[PDB]
């Protein structure tokens, strides 16, 4: 019902791995979830959900109908609200078009409660679509003076160029999440502080994830780091997921 | 017209025997797909995905030296890396086959 | 004279970073140097080649014909064989046509020996048009799982869908540069070590730069970190721009 | 409604390694799943379990008459058929009765399907307890010479010990199960290998499960290992598992 | 004179390895010592004191007056200092009473320097009367949480539940010994360093033994592993007894 | 009349403090329990359960240098860790009260 | 058009895969020969004599997976079984091809 | 006839072994200079500038634990702290003699 | 008149430096002797026996890369392999020197 997207502007800040722990985070909580890689051709959801070995049809596959919706999502096993659409390797971004990513909306839309779209990164086709039929946006942002600027043209572009700034309804309702956040290179200057980038792209943050090595270990043993609850990003990405849901809650690990 | 393939097979690659045989004498990444409707042998680490007899031929073979892909399917009927780990043979020389319905596995 | 494009694939590994780097470390030699950021729309790299005050006319302007390429080309003030075609931020990827980049490619090879061509990330058209008139091509590439896969993907890329594979010429001589490198966390297992990456991706390494707070100090003030001989970050990126030039140097900081 | 106690004689050799794993393995599979913690007053199940936050009730409060079964069962967050009743540190084994104990078997043989029993080290009270009312017993060896005298004890007190043998029904279903195999130390000679297991005990191998360091990585986390199948023991896990249902597989990892 | 017992708590630690090895370790150095396998029907000792064909009366003959205690005392070969008191298999740990033991440790203690008390595992019975005639106790830990956390409960019961603690003489002089501690896996942090052991249990290392291929070789070949001094572990338990001597030793092997 | 304990409350331990308040200026170990009727004073880092107000009193206190106990409750109304670390304060310098009839957290 | 042979090819036995590849599934026993004009896989232990490409084409091979031929040939050029006991791979799995007018030995 | 240097040899220092060898078993601070005609061995983190040779001898030797030093010449072949730098065994236990001409950087 | 050995020292040999220092620049095998009445400077792996000082004089000083020796004296007063093993500093760069009577083994 809800279609959310994962989306920077600048690469490499964490899309896929917000969009991994922000998709589990709302299939723990209880809502029929799907995650929807727009990444094609150069996949990288499917890795770090540990849905590698089951993918048999993917994303290009729906659009072209060479399979099914109920053929190509993989249900989770440690989750059964949780499911992903993963995407191809052999063709690329060309390959989706607006008319054909509109349909698999819409019959996801029919099943799903939250629909999280991990983005590729930057300003073109590929990351068009993943933006275009969305009705909220987190903007994924590092703390630092790159990252702020490019995350500032990716907020410009969720006012303009969507469906519903064509079609003239509500604006994309924007969140902003900075992630790997070292709370002790702010204060040695290096890193932007939680408040001015508060200042500079001026919303509300949904929160802040700091810098682990318990991110690194996750993706490396295929779960999602929102299921390692004993670290810090793991706190620090379940408090993000409430703060989705209106439950607001004050940012530790500062 | 047996197709040799020397090279690695890098990601997002696709190799299409459309006579016969496909050999592939180098390493098959990850996210590769080597489709023929002949046999496929993999003289190399293969991790991708090996598609043999694909217009409909239930007597294709697939031969790999370590068997580490991603799916292997004759004529069809496939077989995911997940249910292939589970079995043994996994990393080892296989050799692949359509049985009436089922796969089968050798050593 | 030589077009070499820096590439990866993956985004966020320091292709950027790298860019300014070799493009300084190539004027520091003596090569009449230019840097051309390709990200249109998204641009980066004046940041960090601390030239984002001189930007009159950029990339896109020589292109639809705006200015010239005298009119466009920053001079370094650090240095002389230095210049650098930054990018806009008004207009996005889809400005720049592979007739309109083969012209500036075209009389950008008359005055310079060294053309640094900084790619955004993806597989997408403004990661073509970097990789299309590429002579030499550097892949980025962070030792984790997902970061050798889509510089997997990228290797692929530059072997079939170049220039001088569609006309027949001899094909892209393709580089890897290990970047952010943690010698501490290959150890502990989490990340892949300096073989792993020269087993899968199976080509030469140009150099594995470590991990260093010098890059984002560096890029906060202005400076390239090859400008920076007092770090370790400074020190192996010097040395992979003489394995750029022959010279073989036996690796550091592992 | 099937009783199985997890038991070896031999300390540390892994039961409650084993315990937590076959108990999720049969809540993956469906079965509506109990464990037992057994060792009261130095427990170390939940620890391995990632429920020791969430402990108010333990075994010895529904004993005691405390709090109630409900009360004191913990659900699991990532399996819904699995439960676990903790244990205390407060006090020792000697406050378990055989008719305490009783009473808490005969109600959850009503409301599970699989109950699996953690015994204590030792051929003492708190491991006769555990042994009792069970159903079937697996008992766990090292392939070491001490390790197999001591799991040859245990078989004999699974004959004659039990209720079903001081009540004459059938007996104990007993099963092997060879922990901390290490392949490579079997052919040098200083560990024993798996058919001479199999020939001084002389019962039929649930399962070899090599050593690891994905099993100290996982309770380190709080996850058991059958959860985390990447690696080589959560494999040899989740096939000895399946041996408890009847599907025989052939050994691997050997 | 000094009854000394080795204790854990958690079973599997490495008592009895500990137990032979400073009871060989004391008779090297000239001591008239004797060790008491207080595993009774689950006897260990005797197997790696390589004693296991001399046996023909036991611990609980002695207790029962089926035989003296010069009958039962078994001489060993290569050390005129040490001697055995190996226990049964028959009878379990029941029959061992407060009151038969006391007289053993009596007549124990007119003839013998040092008493070796080889605790089985649990905090039972048979863990209790190896506790409670206790002037000393050396507690073995591994660098794991659990072992840890299980050997913290044990400290408690040298504490309260001794003879010297009913009594009200100077309590039990406690020691703490870190075995198959693992210096490569503490730096990767799966398990404790050698300074969080001395933190949370907050007592002073009697040392650090480290893992050993060698500990698994002696104990097949009945060899005490202390007179293995080739290796790296018969080295740290041949420190060990020194520290218990007075003489302060910096560890090594870490 | 206040019960104080100057040596380490290892695991396993309980301390009941009968009468009134009950000072610990040692670590308690985890498992360890803390029982008064009274007050209880924390000034290590705790990791065991305190219990305050046992036998009914609902304006006991539970002071922790360092919170990290596994359970604190006043007069009943507990608060195991699993909520506890959720909320800021988590290994900080706490003062838990009973308001009514839910337990506080400050700082 | 890629024959398969699936039975054990008995000392004595010639089989001649006339248009291309020659597959055989089984073990090979000395004295009998295994001529195509294609390539050669032979995916159990051989021990007879493997010609490929017979009739002129230096771009066949031979693929076996435990070499112990008593011949390999690709188009002309032989090497006899004396010689190749003296190299490694023997009882390997071996790769022979033809460099211009030498035969390769690949593992 | 080897002198021995106990104490640091602090920054503007300067140590002449006017006979043979220097032994310097503490650190030379930067801007200290060890000359001496015969060897040099430094046993802690040298910094300082290392003239092994100095009357005319190309068979002379420096060693040091820890390479750091801002110069070293054997009989006049100098190389300076900037190209030391460069190579490396920077900051490791080094072995520098003359071969003919050139400087020799071991480890 | 600082004598150079940069060959193997092997098993059974024995160097002599009549006058002074004695600097060996290879692996010294078990069983070889280095005697020298100055210092001893070993840059490989030493196992032999060093004997520094021989005609009395308690200021020379023996340096190993990696103590291995089976013995190491000083003007007399030795110390054999048994004991040098049981402290640190076993495999680790050391440095001998005779302090009134005792040998010191730093690191
Ligand atoms: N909170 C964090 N703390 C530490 N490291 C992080 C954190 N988030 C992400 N990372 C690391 O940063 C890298 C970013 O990769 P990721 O795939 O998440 O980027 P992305 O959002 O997908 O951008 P792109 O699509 O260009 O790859 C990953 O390798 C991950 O391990
Ligand atoms: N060698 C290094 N060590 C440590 N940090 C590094 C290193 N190289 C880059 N980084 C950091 O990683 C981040 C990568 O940003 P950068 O702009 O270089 O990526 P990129 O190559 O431009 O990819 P994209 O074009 O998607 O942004 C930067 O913030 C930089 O500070
Ligand atoms: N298959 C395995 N491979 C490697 N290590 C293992 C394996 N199984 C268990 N271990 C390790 O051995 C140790 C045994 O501890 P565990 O608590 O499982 O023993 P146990 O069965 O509970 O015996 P006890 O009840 O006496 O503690 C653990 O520290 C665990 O990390
Ligand atoms: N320092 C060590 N390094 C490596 N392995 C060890 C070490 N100490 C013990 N072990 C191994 O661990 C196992 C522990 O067995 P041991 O009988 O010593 O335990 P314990 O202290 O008697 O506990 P329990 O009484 O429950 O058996 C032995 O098989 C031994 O080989
Ligand atoms: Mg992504
Ligand atoms: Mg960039
Ligand atoms: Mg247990
Ligand atoms: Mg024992």
């Amino acid at each position: 019902a809800k279609i959310l997207v994962v989306t920077s502007g600048k690469g490499g800040v964490g899309k896929t791995t917000t969009s991994a722990a922000i998709g589990t985070g709302l299939a723990l909580r209880g809502f029929k979830t799907v995650i929807v890689d727009f990444d094609v051709g150069l996949r990288n959801l499917d890795l770090i959900m540990g849905c590698e070995r089951r993918v048999v049809y993917d994303f290009v596959n729906v659009v072209n109908g060479e399979a099914t919706l109920t053929q190509a999502l993989i249900k989770d096993k440690r989750l059964e609200n949780l499911h992903v659409l993963a995407a191809s390797q052999t063709r690329d971004k060309d390959a989706l078009t607006k008319e054909g990513v509109e349909k698999v909306m819409a019959e996801l839309r029919k099943d799903f409660e939250y629909i999280i779209c991990d983005s590729p990164a930057g300003i073109e086709k590929g990351a068009h679509l993943a933006m275009y039929f969305a009705d909220e946006a987190i903007v994924v942002t590092n703390p630092e003076v790159s990252s702020v600027r490019d995350s500032d043209r990716m907020l410009g572009l969720l006012a303009s160029k969507s469906q519903r700034a064509e079609k003239g309804e509500e604006p994309i309702k924007e969140h902003l999440l900075l992630t790997r956040y070292n709370p002790e290179r702010v204060t040695k200057g290096e890193m932007l502080s939680v408040d001015d980038v508060e200042e500079i792209l001026a919303i509300r943050l949904l929160g802040v994830i700091p810098e682990s090595q318990a991110v690194l270990k996750a993706s490396n043993q295929g779960v999602p780091v929102i299921l390692d609850e004993q670290s810090d990003a793991g706190q620090a990405y379940s408090d993000a997921v409430d703060r989705l849901l209106g439950k607001e809650i004050p940012h530790r690990f500062l | 017209p047996t197709k040799v393939v020397k090279t690695p097979v890098r990601g997002g690659m696709q190799i299409y025997a459309a006579g016969g045989d496909l050999i592939v004498l180098a390493a098959v990444s990850p996210g590769a797909e080597l489709l023929a409707d002949g046999n496929i042998h993999v003289y190399g680490p293969m991790r991708g995905r090996a598609l043999a007899g694909v217009k409909g031929d239930a007597t294709a073979r697939i031969f790999c030296q370590q068997l580490a892909a991603e799916l292997v399917s004759i004529a069809g009927n496939y077989k995911v890396a997940e249910d292939l780990r589970r079995s043994p043979q996994w990393g080892k020389a296989v050799h692949v086959s359509l049985s009436g319905d089922v796969l089968n596995i050798t050593r």
